């Protein structure tokens, strides 16, 4: 196990680093949006919000979303990307929203 | 929040300041600000209706306000 | 989930710098324009920006 | 001692606390819908942490 | 199960009576500790929905009462207003 | 270097065109072939033909 | 080192700007895009101008609290004439009424010999955590701290929010900031720094948007 | 209902005066606790707009910067930095609303380029140097075509403005000011960084590196 | 984990909003903001009282502002009348503005009593108990 | 896909796939486009609809970055590429419009 | 055969992942036409776009305005969170020389 | 594992003590060097050093029980793999000491992963105590005592210690 | 205090045993998170007793 | 420009004083710099008429243009060229002795753009 994550480690965080060393002429911020792309983004953070009912009770659940629905505003985020929707109901029980897609501000979940 | 509890204040100083405040209003107003220079401040009417219960009242009542109204013209000559 | 990866969405920026012991807090000039640019919360639910 | 102490103590403590000392609470609060919960006990002291 | 299977598998070393003795005292010593935790849960969500409630509630009850006050003004407005215009029509007898 | 006529853009018809082309394609992968639904697949999946 | 050329020819740089879909920054009189510019270098012997400084901060110096020798009273001028002099305290009651005690008096009271017990609050026992000023935030809002250092590394520590952010020479290090709460929370230095290691305090004061602005258009737009 | 209905009628002053209130008393719903729950607004707001204090040696309401309890407490009669209260708006009204975060910016230089990072260095150097390149275009025309103007019939705004604060932004005042340093002393030889530019020579070649760049990109609705 | 809570409080209900004229209130910002007016201060149903300039030439203040100078259109905007434009789409919501200051002067009109022997303790019928 | 509808990607459909296919792996513009395939929903087949959803996109652009009134309504080419990156109003808009395009029923 | 079933759901997860949009297309086609408009008409949301005043006063006269399919709001709804492009005088003589409806 | 890492905290130190009084600039971030760097070397020789502080007393502990219960431990070889183990992953946990330095996030979560997983290789030993203490002849003894007290305080450090990687904690 | 609001937070006496204060997010997951954890070792105590 | 506010005042004094950076630097000179007999006025007029003439060619295909890669792939041909004669003047005005030879090199580079140039950059224009 601990190879498997050691190899994980090094194929996308270390030997990638090398790739870039200079300014480069064509698609610059493409080829360093890859690199990065390979490395920051993780399938781990997918699951930090698809269990999220492990430890947010209902009130605590909807201020998150809210939170979280502020704090990946930003559409340039490959990271928000892979990650799961907070636009969803907890699971248990949900006070605050009625239906999924039913707001009256399009970046707001009320 | 953890706001705590404090009752109108009920001074005489300060409830002097904001009924100045309110009667300089209310001849603003009254002339739909056609004054040379307005120097009402509407949100201190606001503190005179949480901090002067008393005066509130007395503006209510409808001899109250009556008097209040002829002493002013009076002072305004 | 709620305190990392979000420094992109943020309201505005303070800039923390610790001197040998005391902090400076700097406040950058645009800062006043995201001060005034925030959208309000007015009626049900609904946003506007002045 | 290894048992019943361990784990009847602090639940007994938290139980005293919100019964007799209203969990220490600063009472001079305005409106219990926009005010903090002042919590239970929730740290355990008869852990070693 | 497998008796035999489960009477050796830790190491060769039999606990197994220790083992069974331990369900039943372990059936009860968790009650207190359940229920106390029952009473935290409950008192962590009333405190969310208290941060909930006046995260949203919290200003537009401040709004309500600016626009009390102001309603307040208003009404005295008027009965100053009046007697404006009784003091119009009465240019010095009023006073 | 010059630029070719850009059309406007697609009427329903057209985008109903373009997505029945689109899954038809997608149903001619085979599913030995593991290749992630992206921009340059169907070009690396000709380089992996030709590498072949 | 060199010189600067008697001519330059500059590209000019095409697509920074998408505001209204025009690529071309520059127009000529004879209204033609220009794509290409020309510098010339009129003195050959003559310095270049420094860079102008742009930046312009609100800067907030956070120390610790320095003991007063008098409570100087509060005083007004009309300059060098006193229109009003007073001796204002804050009531229990929320108003600066005049005192009719020796303020001095009280605060050299309070220093000699205060009254203290087992069980005392941290609200009312400070002593180390002292600050002559506080940082004002807004609350749940996002605000993104830029942490860094003068000299050395120290350790921005607020306990009461739980958090902890280094501050490295050289590293400019970006961190979310989001205060869920109206809250007065003080911290400390959690890297060791030297001699005032132990008093280098913190006080932030995360505050409903309303009040952050007016502390904001009062205290921190007149710079 | 007329064709007109909803038309607003020739000088409406939206003035109240006079009007019989007895008819909405059907539009609304005040529940029992209504006069109990209205003082209760009226003390929230007592004590919690209330930051400023009144003053009888001025007679006016004063405030100061927040202060801890212990202060405020026990050094009440040593109080420094008294500001007559101002407002919390110009105008009177109210500002107590929920914000939000505003819409955000356009990027220049993104910062996914280095974003597995959380010490933005590698970043502030880039958008530093792309900053400084706008600014060797433009330098020298700032106060005669640009925002340095000295009649604003003729302003504009730089066009390296949304670089320089992105560089601003990533980088801290000291590494800015390195970076500035740095920038003066390839300024004053007017150091272009294609005049030195070689190691495209030495770069591997990339399918973004084609000839014909124009038509590598497929663009399609 | 799956269970590591062992209990979560789904009974305890969103605090229900209680406050006199709320509903109005909001109903009649809504209208307001659906009339897409510059001018903040519309946001009081008194607005025609507390600001009358607002309908004359939306001079609010006698030069002791601090919104900075007129360089910009997001400037001065108190300081800016009231155009046909929205006067009309302000006449659009006037009677949720009447109803909302009818709801505000009636609970003016309310005043605590002797016979109110419940006052100690309202917070129960004010269903502040979860 | 934090501001989307689904949990996860394969939730989508066939919408999500050719948004998949629309952009490289590493270009973010696709989670625009899945929020067009969200808005094209029961729009799409609506001749009204459709232009209710291109709207929708209009809007959702002008939230998420700063715009002019005028600014969406002068692009000249609409087409997307696989390197266009939403760092500009525009290249959401056309992310969503792309999305919206692709959403079939 | 613990080993089999690790090696079918490890395929399954790969397939899942490389060939989503064979998948999809697979899935699209089991249901006709009706089911699926039916999955979309359900799924149908406003996600927050024109979310103006709903009238639920009976007297509101924006409830009749709003009821006429030729009312016209002041600013359409994409436009209320774009900045203004244009002067402000201009901006007051268009208010100044505008005219209602009906 | 002193073999291991003494030489890095040999350099760092020496590199100190240049930068210190030649003006070397390794640990100054203004011409070139990182003050990161530092450590990163101390903390790869101090995870290290901490473990070989603790696996002799390991080995005090495993000797004294056998002797005085009369019976062989519990497994021995489930021992030695256990305390190979930890010496193995001791030198992939340095980075617990760095949290806050501004690691990246692939680091920290690499780190903390491995630091958590130290809990199942420490929880055998205390299982083979625990069960070389059962089914035996007993002989109660001064070095037996003093052995139950050390069973008690590593208990009680190694799950504190284990609470300690847990990121969120580790913060405050 | 900020007026009456009393923006203090820690509000932590003497001989305190927990957190300084309750009034955050994390740290009220953090006190929860502990609490639980400690619940979950009911049998494994249990047995170690007989033992 | 006398009557105004203090503000006013300041903004004028400042946006006066960020033009006067080369009035402020002009006295600081280098003795071992090496001295060049500059561009001379008219000349230097002439070679932005030129430069304003090739800008009137390119003006209609760069603005009818919808590619960005495509109008800098025009700069980027035509800077060449402009370069290379660049070079050519800057080698030969520093090497210049007197005002003469500074006016032949200007008006040789000038001739270049108006005569090489356009041509040049008409064939360009062609191609795209
Ligand atoms: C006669 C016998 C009748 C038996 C009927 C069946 C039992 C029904 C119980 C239901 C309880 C329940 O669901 O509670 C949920 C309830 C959830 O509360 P909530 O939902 O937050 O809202 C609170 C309510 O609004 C308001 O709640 P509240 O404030 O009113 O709290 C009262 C509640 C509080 O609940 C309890 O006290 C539950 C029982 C505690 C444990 C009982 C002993 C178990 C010992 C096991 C071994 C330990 C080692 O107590 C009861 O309801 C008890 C009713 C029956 C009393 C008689 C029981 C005798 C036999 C006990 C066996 O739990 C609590 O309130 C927890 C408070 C107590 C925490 C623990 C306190 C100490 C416990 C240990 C006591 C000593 C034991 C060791 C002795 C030696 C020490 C050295
Ligand atoms: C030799 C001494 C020693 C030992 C053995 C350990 C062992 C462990 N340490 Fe410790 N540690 C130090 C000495 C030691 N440490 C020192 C000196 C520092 C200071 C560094 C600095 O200044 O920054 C430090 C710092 C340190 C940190 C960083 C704290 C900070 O950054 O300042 C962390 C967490 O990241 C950590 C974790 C651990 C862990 C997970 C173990 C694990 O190996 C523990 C393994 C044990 C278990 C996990 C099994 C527990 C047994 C049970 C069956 C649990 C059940 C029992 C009960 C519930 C009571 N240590
Ligand atoms: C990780 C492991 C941790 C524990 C490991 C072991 C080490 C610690 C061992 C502790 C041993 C006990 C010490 C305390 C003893 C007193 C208990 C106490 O005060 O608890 C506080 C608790 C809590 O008291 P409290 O209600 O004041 O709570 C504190 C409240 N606050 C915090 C708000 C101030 O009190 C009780 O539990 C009282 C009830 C139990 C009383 C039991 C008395 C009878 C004892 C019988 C002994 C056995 C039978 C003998 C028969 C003889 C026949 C001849
Ligand atoms: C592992 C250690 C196990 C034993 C812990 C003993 C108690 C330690 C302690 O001081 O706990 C604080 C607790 C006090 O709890 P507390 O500090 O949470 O009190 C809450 C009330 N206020 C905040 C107002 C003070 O001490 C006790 O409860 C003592 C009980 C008797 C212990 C007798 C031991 C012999
Ligand atoms: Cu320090
Ligand atoms: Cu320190
Ligand atoms: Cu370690
Ligand atoms: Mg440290």
């Amino acid at each position: 196990v601990c190879g498997i994550y050691v190899i994980h480690v090094i194929y996308n965080y270390m030997i990638p680093y090398y790739w870039v060393s200079t300014p480069l002429k064509n698609d610059e911020f493409t080829r360093l949006r890859m690199k990065d792309y390979i490395a920051s983004t993780v399938l781990e953070e997918v699951y930090g919000i698809s269990y999220a009912e492990w430890g947010w009770l209902p009130h605590d659940f909807a201020y998150n979303r809210m939170r979280g629905l502020a704090g990946y505003m930003h559409p340039d985020d490959p990271r928000a990307m892979c990650t799961s929707t907070f636009h969803r109901k907890h699971k248990y029980i949900e006070h605050e929203v009625e239906k999924v897609g039913d707001y009256h501000h399009m970046t707001y979940p009320k | 929040m953890e706001v705590k509890y404090r009752g109108p204040s009920d001074d005489k100083l300060e409830c002097e300041f904001l009924e100045n405040n309110l009667l300089s209003c209310l001849r603003e107003k009254s002339v739909q600000d056609n004054v040379a220079k307005m120097t009402c401040r509407p949100e201190f009417l606001v503190w005179f209706f949480l901090e002067c219960p008393t005066k509130a009242a007395v503006y209510h009542d409808p001899k109250g306000l009556r008097n209040i109204f002829i002493q002013d013209k009076i002072k305004q000559k | 989930r709620l305190i990392e990866w979000q420094n992109e969405s943020s309201l505005f920026t303070v800039r923390v710098r610790a001197r040998q012991w005391y902090w400076i807090y700097k406040f950058e000039l645009k800062n006043f324009t995201d001060i005034l640019s925030t959208p309000k919360n007015i009626g049900n639910n609904r946003w506007q920006i002045n | 001692i290894v048992l019943t102490w361990g784990w009847s103590s602090f639940q007994i403590g938290g139980y005293n606390y919100e019964r007799f000392d209203d969990n220490g609470e600063r009472r001079n609060t305005l409106y219990w819908k926009l005010s903090p919960v002042e919590f239970p006990q929730s740290k355990l002291w008869n852990r070693p942490s | 199960r497998n008796r035999y299977w489960w009477y050796r598998s830790l190491y060769d070393d039999y606990v197994a009576r220790e083992a069974k003795l331990a369900f039943g005292i372990a059936a009860f010593i968790w009650l207190p500790h359940y229920y106390w935790g029952i009473h935290l849960n409950r008192a962590f969500e009333v405190n969310f929905s208290h941060r909930n409630y006046a995260h949203e509630w919290g200003p537009r009850r401040n709004r309500l009462a600016h626009s009390l006050e102001f309603e307040q003004f208003d009404m005295i407005l008027e009965n100053w207003q009046d007697l404006e215009d009784e003091y119009a029509q009465r240019g010095d007898g009023m006073l | 270097g010059f630029e070719t006529v850009v059309p406007a853009p697609p009427t329903r018809d057209d985008e109903l065109r373009m997505i029945k082309a689109t899954e038809e394609q997608f149903l001619q992968q085979p599913r030995y072939k593991l290749y992630m639904n992206e921009a340059h697949r169907i070009a690396k999946m000709n380089h992996g033909d030709r590498h072949n | 080192p060199g010189e600067v050329l008697p001519l330059r020819i500059i590209k000019y740089p095409l697509g920074l700007e998408t505001i209204h879909n025009n690529i071309f920054e520059n127009t000529n009189n004879e209204g033609n895009v220009e794509l290409f510019r020309l510098r010339f270098n009129s003195n050959s012997s003559k310095m270049q101008h420094k860079l102008v400084q742009d930046t312009i901060y609100l800067t907030l110096k956070q120390k610790r609290y320095n003991r007063k020798k008098v409570v100087a009273p509060q005083i007004k001028y009309y300059t060098d004439l006193v229109k009003y002099t007073g001796k204002p305290y804050l009531s229990n009651d929320k108003l600066l009424k005049q005192s009719i005690y020796d303020q001095t008096t009280q605060y050299k009271l309070i220093k000699k010999n205060k009254k203290r017990g087992e069980l005392i609050p941290v609200t009312l026992a400070r002593r180390i955590l002292r600050t002559k000023k506080t940082l004002v935030l807004p609350a749940h809002v996002n605000i993104t701290l830029i942490t860094n250092s003068y000299d050395i590394v120290h350790s921005w520590f607020i306990p009461g929010l739980g958090i902890k952010l280094d501050c490295v020479p050289g590293r400019s290090t970006h961190h979310t900031f989001f205060i869920d709460n109206v809250g007065f929370y003080y911290g400390q230095c959690a890297e060791i720094c030297g001699r005032y290691h132990h008093h280098m305090p913190i006080r932030v004061c995360a505050l409903p948007f309303e009040h952050f602005l007016l502390w904001w258009n009062t205290f921190g737009l007149p710079k | 209902l007329p064709a007109d209905y909803g038309k607003m009628p020739a000088g409406y002053n939206f003035l109240t005066r006079g009007k019989d209130w007895r008819e909405y008393d059907k539009d609304f719903i005040l529940r029992t606790d209504a006069v109990w729950e209205k003082f209760q607004l009226e003390h929230f707001f007592r004590n919690y707009m209330k930051c400023f204090f009144f003053d009888h040696g001025l007679k006016k309401y004063q405030m100061f910067e927040p202060e801890d309890m212990y202060t405020v407490v026990f050094e009440g009669w040593a109080l420094d930095d008294l500001i007559t209260f101002p407002g919390f708006t110009p105008t009177g009204r109210t500002n107590s609303y929920q914000i939000g975060l505003s819409p955000r910016q356009r990027t220049v230089v993104p910062t996914q380029t280095f974003y597995q990072m959380q010490d933005y260095y590698m970043l502030c150097g880039l958008r530093f140097e792309r900053w400084f390149r706008c600014d060797l275009v433009y330098h020298d025309q700032r106060h005669t075509k640009f925002d340095q103007v000295k009649n604003q019939k003729n302003y504009k705004t730089y066009p390296c403005y949304r670089e320089y604060y992105e560089a601003q932004y990533a980088c801290q005042d000291d590494m800015f000011d390195f970076l500035m340093e740095l920038a003066y002393a390839r300024r004053a030889a007017d150091n272009f960084e294609s005049d030195f530019a070689s190691h495209e020579l030495t770069t591997l070649p990339t399918f973004y590196d084609t000839p014909k760049a124009a038509e590598r990109k497929t663009y399609t609705y | 984990a799956l269970f590591f809570m062992a209990n979560t409080a789904i009974s305890v209900p969103s605090v229900l909003d209680t406050s006199p004229c709320m509903k109005q209130m909001l109903a009649y910002e809504d209208c307001v903001l659906d009339a897409n007016v510059p001018q903040q201060e519309v946001i009081h149903p008194q607005w025609p009282t507390i600001w009358p300039r607002l309908l004359t030439d939306g001079k609010l203040l006698e030069f002791d502002k601090v919104p900075f100078h007129p360089e910009n259109i997001y400037n001065y905007t108190y300081m800016r009348p009231l155009t046909k434009k929205n006067k009309q789409y302000l006449y659009e919501c006037e009677e949720e503005r009447f109803v909302f200051k009818a709801c505000l002067r009636k609970v003016i009109s309310l005043k605590k009593t002797d016979k109110h022997t419940s006052w100690d303790t309202a917070e129960v019928a004010n269903l502040q108990l979860t | 896909m934090a501001q989307t509808a689904h949990q996860n990607r394969y939730q989508g459909g066939l919408c999500y796939a050719q948004c998949n296919e629309l952009f490289s792996f590493w270009n973010p513009s696709i989670q625009q486009c899945w929020k067009g395939c969200d808005f094209g929903v029961g729009r799409v087949n609506d001749p009204e609809g459709r232009i209710e959803a291109q709207q929708m996109c209009k809007r959702w652009a002008a939230e998420l970055y700063w715009t002019y009134k005028g600014e969406l309504d002068t692009i000249k080419d609409l087409r997307v590429h696989a390197d266009m990156y939403p760092t500009t109003p525009q290249n959401v808009y056309r992310a969503c419009l792309a999305g919206v395009r692709r959403q079939k029923f | 055969v613990y080993c089999t079933v690790l090696a079918y759901y490890g395929w399954w997860l790969y397939d899942r992942y490389y060939l989503f949009g064979k998948n999809a297309t697979q899935d699209i086609r089991k249901d006709t036409t009706e089911v699926w408009e039916k999955r979309a008409a359900l799924n149908k949301r406003n996600w927050g776009y024109n979310a103006h005043y709903k009238p639920e006063l009976e007297r509101s006269m924006k409830k009749v305005l709003y009821a006429d399919p030729n009312y016209k709001f002041p600013i359409e709804w994409p436009e209320r969170y774009m900045a203004e492009t244009k002067t402000l005088e201009q901006v007051m003589d268009e208010e100044e020389n505008w005219e209602y409806y009906k | 594992m002193l073999a291991t890492i003494t030489p890095v905290l040999g350099a760092a130190v020496i590199m100190m003590a240049f930068d210190r009084h030649w003006q070397t600039t390794f640990f100054e971030y203004a011409y070139g060097g990182d003050p990161i760097l530092s450590q990163h070397l101390f903390w790869f020789f101090g995870h290290p050093e901490v473990y070989v502080l603790i696996i002799p007393t390991f080995g005090f502990i495993n000797m004294i029980v056998p002797h005085n219960n009369t019976r062989r431990v519990a497994s021995k070889h489930h021992m030695i793999w256990a305390i190979y183990v930890m010496a193995y992953m001791g030198y992939l946990v340095w980075g617990h000491h760095m949290y806050l330095v501004g690691l990246d996030h692939r680091s920290r979560t690499m780190y903390s992963t491995i630091t958590i997983m130290i809990s199942m290789p420490a929880t055998i030993k205390v299982v083979n105590w625990t069960l070389s203490l059962v089914n035996g002849a007993l002989k109660i003894d001064l070095p037996f005592l003093f052995s139950m007290s050390f069973l008690l305080l590593f208990l009680v450090a190694g799950f504190t210690g284990m609470w300690l990687s847990h990121v969120s904690l580790n913060v405050s | 205090m900020w007026g009456n609001l009393w923006t203090e937070a820690s509000y932590q006496l003497n001989f305190n045993i927990g957190f300084s204060s309750l009034r955050s997010d994390v740290l009220i997951h953090l006190a929860q998170w502990q609490y639980w954890w400690w619940f979950w070792f009911a049998l494994i105590w249990s047995f170690y007793y007989f033992i | 420009v006398e009557e105004m506010d203090t503000i006013q005042k300041m903004n004028y004094e400042a946006t006066v004083n960020m033009g006067r950076q080369d009035l402020i630097t002009r006295e600081y000179t280098f003795y071992s710099d090496y001295e060049f007999i500059p561009i001379q006025e008219d000349r230097k007029q002439q070679m932005e008429d030129a430069l304003n003439n090739l800008h009137k060619i390119i003006h209609p295909t760069v603005t009818q243009l919808k590619k960005k890669a495509n109008v800098q792939e025009i700069q980027d041909r035509v800077f060449r060229k402009l370069q290379g004669w660049e070079g050519e003047l800057n080698t030969c005005v520093f090497s210049a002795k007197n005002v003469r030879d500074s006016n032949f090199c200007a008006d040789r580079f000038t001739n270049r753009i108006n005569t090489e140039g356009v041509e040049f950059v008409k064939q360009i224009l062609r191609e795209y």
